[PDB]
DNA sequence: CTGACCACATTGTAAGTGTCAGTTTTTAAGAAAATGATGAGGTCAG
DNA sequence: CTGACCTCATCATTTTCTTAAAAACTGACACTTACAATGTGGTCAG
């Protein structure tokens, strides 16, 4: 991504002034001491055993995942967590991507021999019959929340996809959490793995939109057949999460000091959501709003007569960074140029003027 | 039906009792779900309790709303199948648990690292006005970090490279796969054998091919590579694992000309261990001689500074770096921005040089002490390449094969490292055993050597 | 009897301990604000 | 014409939240000492 002049909007951003520096510093200055000389040398390759038992307990008590600790595996970034899966499965597969989606599996297949099968996505979710008619083997879905429109899978389509997977032994399912645990009224839904008693789906979650983008931890769980294969085939690599950054989070989330950050962050964001919605409700004549209320971003559609190209350059001409939707979807978009905006990285006390200047830039 | 006074509120109970009626089939599809006002009186609860018992189910999709009519069920009979697949695994791992006396050649001394300077440097970085450092910036490392590395190597190792080329990454393996994908799958790679078990095993996945070679006291079979059709080669110039062999300079002109002969050839130079020669500084870096952009530099901060910070660097020549930037504009780095902005100051104020000096002197002292205790028994034990390195190679001339010797180390709770693992060909009739000491401090060398030597009956 | 060889003594820093003065963690208390549950209402079609 | 979906408050309770005091910390200094390089001074070999 890019640096900003004045203000920018980005879904992957976050508002960071609210993060407790000091409750991190205390754990750090506890963790690496003179008595602790063994941590300097290289540890295990899947993360330290405590950092996995604790993730097991956390996910069981927050998302319904019933995973015995030794399955889960750590990784760094997100994409570097994926490759090891690609070469693990093989190169005789074709992966199912939502055509509007998070443009990741597109760029991680441009460098491997496989190719991808696009799909259309409706206001309820992804298709479930288009996969059935085609012979795709792996699909990359967002059961908890659909980037960037916000649709949520019902029970019917989820049960159809799971029964589809159970049809034969040659296909696998990717779950991508994105921005869950931020669902306000409830906790969204018992996560998709919970419904499975067939050990046929993998879990993929992150620590980089809820805690910190730049500390670079992620984690997946593997079912009984795939975890053993991965371990037995990949013992000779080395873990990529620093062993000093495992014990800090083991304390930071072992004594109950992560939930007290999540609960605070929910509010931190809800008020901003309501303030921006209140500011926009005056402007309902033209700048329509699409999307169920959750997460960190909204998609505004502009029914003015201006085009996406001159719109974006006019926005950036007066030191305002706008983010057009042309890139996120493979096909050409509709006549009203959809625009995705995120509010996370903007300062709270400047929404009221930043949004106003943005709306001023194009037309009053 | 009593769910008051529970720590569990009434929302996720009534919303949980509708689940039974819809999923278990007591309420059919399309049936009229009673509206709230009839229900609110029915259960004695107010509307705002049962309201959110339902307003959740619209998102989960168990029911659907009609704007002026009651909520209606839209949830088919679920296809519940009960079959529990389970698969066992071999789960290979070659490392033993917490037991005394580890002699692994990778370990670096742990107790002597300046914890306190580390913490002091850390405290000044992650602070209140230092936000903008929890989100991601540039993907190719801190700009200050690149400039600092470029100035460090240019005056400490003879490297001539500008920062714009330099690359930072995570370890070595993840620093190598971005190179395999960068070059292609039509190449064949030249390795050393016996040697380091990384590039041989790491290519058990990719289509590419590898050519085993052999190592003399001069170095690698440069003429053999000349009389072959390999394209990009892996060598360890300034020191050679694990014999301490050093590449002769004339062979270095030969290898430079070998690479220069054909345009598509490139040379991997991996000087993992540097500035750790006990005497006379160390040989200058190979790429200082090359003038026409045919060599890439690979090195890391992971035996010098700390084993577990997982950081490395890598230099690219201008045509290859340009192409790497064009084709990799979307990846993001794997080194925490905080670690980068900490180490930039940590080496901006010169403390790393002091650490180098202290550990260098510590390790020399350990090696002369070990040699002076090692030297008295020489009827059966001999050493190669003593002058430099963090490890020794110990040949055992007892009249019996090496497997029992290796296992007897773990019989008495000692960790030993036979060279058979690093060696493809088995031409070792007198066993070669390599020993490391770097993790064990000075005061324990005596007892460790005594017990391990007694283990073999000495 | 001189250039060579062999020969210790001066020297300029890293390594150890005490003071102090400054920001600096740890702990108990009073106070604020949000949550779930009750209750009184709100508008609007067919 | 019932019936339907829906906007305000004040509650009991608790899990966040700003405050003031006393104890642990760590910085620039005082030096003082060890460590190990270099210049030096003794005789040696035709």
């Amino acid at each position: 991504k890019q640096d900003t002049i004045r203000y920018n909007f980005h879904p992957t951003h976050i508002d960071t002034t609210s993060f407790p520096f000091e409750q991190w510093r205390k754990y750090f200055k506890q963790t690496m001491c003179k008595e602790n000389h063994r941590l300097l040398l290289n540890g295990d390759h899947q993360g330290e055993a405590s950092f996995r038992r604790e993730i097991a307990y956390y996910l069981h008590h927050s998302r319904g995942v019933n995973c015995t600790p030794e399955q889960v595996v750590v990784g760094a970034g997100v994409e570097t967590l994926l490759q090891q899966l690609f070469l693990l499965l093989g190169e005789s597969k074709v992966y199912g991507i939502e055509d509007p989606g998070y443009q990741l599996m597109r760029k991680l297949l441009s460098h491997y021999p496989n190719d991808y099968v696009p799909f259309q996505v409706d206001e309820e979710g992804i298709d479930v019959d288009s996969i059935v008619r085609t012979a795709v083997d792996v699909v990359y879905t967002t059961p908890s929340r659909h980037f960037p429109y916000g649709s949520v899978l019902s029970i019917n389509r989820r049960k159809q996809l799971l029964h589809w997977a159970e049809a034969h032994e040659n296909r696998y399912i990717i779950e991508d959490d994105y921005d869950s645990e931020f669902r306000y009224t409830g906790k969204t839904i018992p996560s998709l793995q919970s419904m499975d008693v067939h050990n046929k789906v993998i879990y993929l979650g992150a620590f980089s939109k809820s805690l910190i983008p730049s500390v670079r931890i992620s984690y997946m769980v593997l079912p009984a057949p795939l975890a053993h294969l991965y371990k037995n085939k990949f013992s000779y690599y080395h873990s990529t999460v620093s062993r000093i950054d495992q014990q800090v989070l083991t304390a930071f989330m072992k004594q109950g000091d992560f939930e007290k950050h999540l609960n605070r962050m929910r509010k931190i964001y809800r008020r901003k959501l309501e303030k921006v919605l209140s500011l926009l409700k005056r402007y309902e004549d033209k700048l329509l709003i699409i999307g169920e209320r959750s997460g960190l971003h909204i998609v505004l559609v502009v029914k003015n007569g201006m085009d996406e190209q001159t719109l974006v350059e006019k926005a950036l001409a007066a030191k305002a960074k706008v983010y057009p939707l042309s890139a996120y979807s493979l096909e050409r978009a509709i006549h009203p140029p959809q625009i995705v905006l995120g509010f996370g990285s903007i300062p709270e006390d400047e929404l009221e003027e930043a949004i106003a200047t943005v709306l001023n830039a194009w037309g009053f | 039906e009593l769910n008051r006074d529970l720590p569990t509120p009434l929302y996720e109970q009534l919303y949980a009792h509708i689940k039974t009626e819809i999923t278990e089939g007591r309420i059919g599809y399309g049936t009229k779900l009673p509206s709230k006002r009839k229900l609110a009186d029915s259960l004695k609860l107010s509307q705002n309790t049962v309201e959110a018992a339902y307003e959740q189910l619209v998102a989960e999709g168990y029911v659907e709303v009609i704007p002026r009519k009651g909520f209606y069920v839209q949830a088919y009979e679920d296809l519940e199948y009960i079959r529990a697949p389970q698969a066992p695994g071999d789960a290979l791992a070659t490392k033993q648990d917490t037991i005394r006396y580890n002699f692994h050649p990778t370990h670096i001394d742990t107790t002597s690292f300046p914890f306190e300077q580390w913490r002091k440097y850390f405290k000044q970085t992650m602070c209140k006005e230092n936000h903008r450092l929890l989100l991601n910036g540039d993907h190719q490392g801190e700009a200050s970090f690149r400039r600092e590395i470029a100035y460090y190597l240019h005056h400490s190792r003879g490297v001539n490279c500008t920062p714009e080329q330099v690359v930072v990454g995570a370890g070595v393996e993840t620093l190598l796969q971005q190179l395999f994908l960068l070059l292609g799958e039509s190449k064949v790679y030249g390795i050393e054998d016996p040697g380091y078990q990384l590039m041989r095993k790491l290519l058990s996945h990719y289509p590419n091919d590898y050519v085993p070679f052999q190592v003399d006291e001069e170095g690698i079979d440069v003429d053999s590579i000349v009389r072959t059709a390999v394209d990009v080669v892996y060598t360890t110039p300034s020191r050679h694992f694990p014999y301490g062999s050093v590449l002769s300079i004339n062979r270095r002109k030969q290898l430079l000309h070998w690479a220069e002969a054909h345009e598509n050839r490139y040379i991997i130079e991996d000087d993992y261990d540097s500035e750790f020669r006990y005497t006379g500084k160390t040989i200058p870096s190979l790429q200082s001689m090359d003038v026409h952009n045919k060599v890439i530099y690979l090195g890391a901060f992971s035996k010098s500074l700390i084993p577990s910070v997982r950081i490395s660097y890598m230099v690219l020549p201008a045509p290859l770096a340009h192409l790497y930037k064009n084709k990799f504009s979307y990846y993001h780095s794997t080194v925490s921005r905080i670690d980068q902005q900490v180490l930039t100051a940590f080496m901006k104020q010169g403390d790393f040089e002091k650490h180098l000096n202290r550990m260098r002197k510590i390790y020399r002292r350990k090696l002369e002490k070990v040699l002076s205790l090692l030297k008295r028994y020489e009827d059966k034990l001999l050493i190669i390449g003593e002058r430099s390195g963090l490890h020794i190679v110990l040949v055992v001339k007892n009249g019996m094969d090496e497997q029992t010797l290796v296992e007897k180390a773990l019989a008495a709770k000692a960790k030993v490292y036979p060279l058979s693992a690093y060696s493809l060909e088995r031409a070792i009739h007198p066993p070669q055993i390599v020993l490391g000491f770097g993790s064990i401090p000075e005061d324990e060398l005596e007892e460790a050597i005594a017990t391990v030597l007694n283990a073999w009956g000495f």
